[PDB]
């Protein structure tokens, strides 16, 4: 059963799919084919829980309920300069207006 | 005022059980061909009343005008028999056109069975509690309405 | 494979191929890297999920769920679905 | 008139399922072609009902009457009933495209009055008010 996830890194945040029984290690081989940086060199987080490379994409919560295509997981990223990872930052999307007086 | 409309197949009694409600007096031979009001002044479990009861009778219609006509029926009996069966076959016509002229699936209604020696149809009793309705298992030959009637109240 | 659809406000968005030929101004406009200006990261985001619901439900034998929309996007989303023709 | 049920009297018995979260108006195209309504199921809602041999029904959101799918198509024409076995109709959601989903919602949030006050260009306006009705699309289905 597929999860569907937004995987984000500061302005970046990539559209994929993934099995619920794929693993995390499994997971980060999909972001080396995207952002071509390996998985030593990559962080996987849910909110900011880190996760396990051998746990699975179920196990860490991401379950077809939780991760559906109108309504995607987000996985955090985040990579590695050089000795030691860089904090998880992931910068938001925009606010929206307010609503209009019409609409409310 | 309550308006009932009591319903079923050329032979099951329709025409006749009225005639003990509104004249208490069984007709043998009805012509089952003609369908009448029959406003009636009856104290019912203690209260004003003035039923309506529509007799049907005819050929079968699917008409605008026939169909505003039985939706203002606040309640049906639906009269089967056990001579014979074709009648519990057109039951299901019956019940399912009432759903239809009414716009809902539920309507004040009461299964009857009628003329209780050929014993076509057992006591089906079990029909009737899928029906989610009463069953009366009247004889015009030897009646009550008044099971119905509880039905359109709770309404 | 994957192509990167670029919100007004600098965000990037990289999406299969196959997802962002659901759009017809998007297809003729990868005839690669796209860059839309009228359009901010909360409707861009929203029409990738677009994206993936169409392609999973389209040609589903049995049912579908709703595609939610918020009240507070709905009318930049309806723009940005006639500017991007899906 | 092409799509109409055709008098056949031959009884057919189906099962109306609402695998949608919107409430169902099944609609019957009637001997003449005309669309004629039929009692609503509410969501998640299976019926046991009673049609015949090649009628035809077509099935709508009663609120909005927005288009819905039934058996993945955009009509019903129940099939032979195979000893006494029910015919099962599965109305679903179809998928809509975002623009149509996006009226969809703004007509939900908003008064027809004030279409005209939303800051979106006109021809959006005409779009909002081009409402789904059904006697529409009988007539683009008649011609394929
Ligand atoms: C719950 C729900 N949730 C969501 S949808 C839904 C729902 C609810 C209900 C239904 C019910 N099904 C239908 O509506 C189906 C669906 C569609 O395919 C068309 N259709 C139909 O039935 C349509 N018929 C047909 O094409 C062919 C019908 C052929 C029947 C043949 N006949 C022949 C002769 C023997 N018999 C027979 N002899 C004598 C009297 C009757 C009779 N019968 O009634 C009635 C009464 C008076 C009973 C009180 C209420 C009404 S009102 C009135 N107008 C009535 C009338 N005169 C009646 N007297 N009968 C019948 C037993 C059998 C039509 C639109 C013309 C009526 C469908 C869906
Ligand atoms: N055995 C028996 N016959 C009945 C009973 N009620 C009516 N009948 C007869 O069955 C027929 C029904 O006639 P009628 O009431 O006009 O039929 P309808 O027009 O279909 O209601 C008549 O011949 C009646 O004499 C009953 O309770 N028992
Ligand atoms: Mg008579």
């Amino acid at each position: 059963m597929d999860v569907f996830l937004m995987i984000r890194r500061h302005k970046t945040t990539i559209f994929t799919d993934a099995k619920e029984s794929s693993t995390v290690f499994e997971l980060k081989r999909i972001v080396e084919g995207i952002l071509k940086r390996p998985p030593d060199e990559q962080r996987l987080y849910k909110d900011d829980q880190l996760l396990d490379d051998g746990k699975t994409l179920g196990e860490c919560g991401f379950t077809s309920q939780t991760a559906r295509p109108q309504a995607p997981a987000t996985v955090g990223l985040a990579f590695r300069a050089d000795d030691t990872f860089e904090a998880l930052c992931i910068e938001p999307f925009s606010s929206p207006p307010e609503l209009p007086d019409v609409m409310k | 005022e309550y308006k009932l409309v009591v319903v079923g197949a050329v032979g099951v009694g329709k025409s006749a059980l009225t005639i003990q409600l509104i004249q208490n007096h069984f007709v043998d031979e009805y012509d089952p061909t003609i369908e009448d009001s029959y406003r009636k002044q009856v104290v019912i479990d203690g209260e004003t009343c003035l039923l309506d009861i529509l007799d049907t009778a005819g050929q079968e219609e699917y008409s605008a005008m026939r169909d505003q006509y039985m939706r203002t029926g606040e309640g049906f009996l639906c009269v089967f028999a056990i001579n014979n069966t074709k009648s519990f076959e057109d039951i299901h016509h019956y019940r399912e056109q009432i759903k239809r002229v009414k716009d809902s699936e539920d309507v004040p209604m009461v299964l009857v069975g009628n003329k209780s020696p050929s014993r076509t149809v057992d006591t089906a009793q079990d029909l009737a509690r899928s029906y989610g309705i009463p069953f009366i298992e009247t004889s015009a030959k030897t009646d009550a309405f008044y099971t119905l009637v509880r039905e359109i109240r709770k309404h | 494979m994957y192509v990167k659809l670029i919100s007004s406000d600098g965000h990037e968005f990289i999406v299969k191929r196959e997802h962002a030929l659901t759009s017809g101004t998007i297809k003729a406009m990868l005839s690669n890297e796209v860059n839309f200006r009228e359009i901010p990261s909360h409707v861009l985001s929203k029409v990738c999920m677009y994206f993936t619901y169409k392609v999973r439900y389209t040609n589903s034998s049995t049912e579908i769920p709703e595609f939610p929309i918020a009240p507070e996007i709905a009318l930049e989303l309806l723009m940005a679905a006639n500017f991007l023709d899906c | 008139p092409v799509l109409r049920s055709v008098n056949s009297r031959e009884p057919s018995q189906v099962i109306f399922c609402n695998r949608s979260p919107r409430v169902v108006l099944p609609v019957w195209l009637n001997f003449d072609g005309e669309p004629q309504p039929y009692p609503t199921l509410p969501p998640g809602t299976g019926r046991r009902i009673h049609s015949y041999r090649g009628h035809l029904w077509l099935f709508r959101d009663a609120g909005t009457h927005d288009g819905l799918l039934v058996n993945q198509t955009e009509l019903f024409v129940p099939s032979l009933n195979v000893d006494g076995q029910p015919i099962f109709a599965n109305i679903t959601l179809p998928v809509y495209t975002l623009k149509e989903r996006c009226l969809q919602v703004v007509r939900s949030l908003v008064k027809p009055e004030n279409y005209r006050r939303l800051d979106i260009v006109r021809s959006l306006y005409e779009d909002l008010e081009d409402h789904p009705n059904v006697q529409k699309d009988l007539e683009r289905l008649t011609q394929e």
